[PDB]
């Protein structure tokens, strides 16, 4: 799964306490894009565990802004990765 | 019975001496190996550790001598192209300055019962790991809470004179400060921003 | 506190929130061009000595991080507020009446500057563009000596920024490895405050 | 007016340089200008020496040659192109 897009200093734990209030408490591992270059947060994440998240996690507003849950792939990843640079 | 003396002004200026490189020599001792020589094995026992003992917490020695009025940083060489500060990983609440001192002896102490003295005041700067592979910044990233190491450099004032024990597979070499500088390439960005960690130190070139 | 002051050093942040920014009138430079900056510092050697400058470096803190404010001249130019002690001056109180010049307020209620932490130096060998944070070894005479300080903020204060600069607050991930955009005094600055113990206030 | 001198070590001083200089009686010195590493700032070890008056010239080709600096005798030549370009040839030489 990807999660995104929100500001980069959204934090992984707040990414966390969101996925908690829909009913996920089967979450491995959280990774963010980020800019290797600084450290920067490019304002996705890969989550890993799924369709609890791809179904009541979208609708959800972090930081102000709504959240796009869709599923882990590289069709995904390019369109994460595009929204992430056209920012 | 003794006299009292007057405090030392208290100041955040800092005075430091340094001393030629000739004045300081070495013996050798029996290689050492790392716990992991390889970049795989390198993050496999970091992740291990993380999940047991929770955050890696190094600390790393910056021992300065002087040549021709420049400070010069001794380094380990372990390979052509291959630099590290004395240090490394803390035991689980080990404090760390006695951490470093103990980690220091490890490393260059010296083997013929005299025992090595490092004088430890200083914190030069400190660098975070906020994931498990080899970035490493000077600040948290916004969005890490939970870093995987925090290393903390501290300069060690080294006396007069000193006699080191390198491990055999190790060279101790002295670096200029201009050898360093802007060369993150030859020597990774830690130890290339050694000279401007430095530049804030009143050094005294005895 | 506990460890000693060379060992810890805590540093109060405040939030950006807490400070305002204002405006008024320009303030220009004492040279027109670059060539006539090194023709003054070349006058100003052989009359008086070694140029000697102090800058300041102001925290705050926003979304997790501390930012530094830099003043920007126009897209690309950005710049500590600082500059030229007079002969004899201390360099505290000299970057005390530089602050004040640069960023003080019209209405005269003063800023309180604190500073108690010296951050870095930076030399220049000759009359030229190149600094280092090091003087190289074959130069007894530097032509200017850089020193930059941290400046403690007041909880809240005004800025009255000149208004042919902005005045930005740039987060450290910004400036760190990014000499291109902010050259190596300001691009390091981020390595140079590792070793401070902020409280996010 | 100007001269090139060298070789001599990344640690020979502007002090030395201007000693030496003044030891054959040069007191115009306009300026030294060692050949530098931009990068970081070691001396090459060569310079370029700038001065008032061809007099001053000419007592630097004749006096400096010779002379020691750190164990070195120096070579000094007139600053034109050629030889600017054998000095930076010599330094480049030594790096390696």
């Amino acid at each position: 799964v990807y999660v995104g897009s929100f500001s980069w200093w959204t934090t992984d734990q707040q990414l966390i306490q969101v996925i908690r209030s829909i009913g996920v408490y089967d979450v491995v591992e959280l990774k963010f894009a980020e800019n290797r270059a600084n450290g920067q947060s490019k304002g996705y994440a890969e989550v890993v565990v799924v369709h609890k998240l791809l179904e009541l996690l979208p609708g959800k507003v972090l930081n102000g802004e709504k959240v796009d849950v869709r599923p882990a792939t590289r069709q995904n990843l390019s369109q994460f990765e595009a929204q992430a640079r056209k920012r | 019975n003794k006299y009292i003396q007057q405090t030392k002004p208290l100041t955040l200026e800092r005075t430091i001496n340094l001393y030629p490189l000739t004045n300081y020599t070495f013996g050798t001792k029996e290689p050492l190996y790392e716990k992991d020589s390889s970049v795989a094995a390198r993050f496999q026992r970091m992740r291990e550790e993380f999940d047991k003992i929770g955050m890696r917490r190094t600390v790393e020695g910056v021992l300065i001598v002087h040549e021709h009025r420049l400070p010069h940083v001794l380094l380990l060489q372990l390979g052509t192209t291959f630099f590290k500060l004395p240090g490394g990983e803390l035991n689980p609440g080990e404090d760390e300055v006695e951490g470093l001192k103990r980690l220091m002896t490890e490393i260059l102490g010296r083997q013929d019962g005299v025992l090595q003295d490092w004088v430890i005041d200083d914190c030069i700067g400190n660098w975070w790991r906020p994931n498990f592979e080899p970035p490493q910044y000077p600040y948290i990233p916004a969005h890490i809470t939970k870093p995987k190491e925090h290393k903390k450099l501290f300069l060690v004032q080294l006396q007069e004179k000193a006699l080191f024990a390198v491990p055999k597979n190790y060279k101790l070499v002295a670096a200029p400060l201009f050898e360093l500088y802007d060369n993150a390439p030859g020597y990774g960005p830690i130890i290339s921003s050694l000279p401007q960690l430095l530049s804030r130190f009143n050094f005294i070139y005895n």
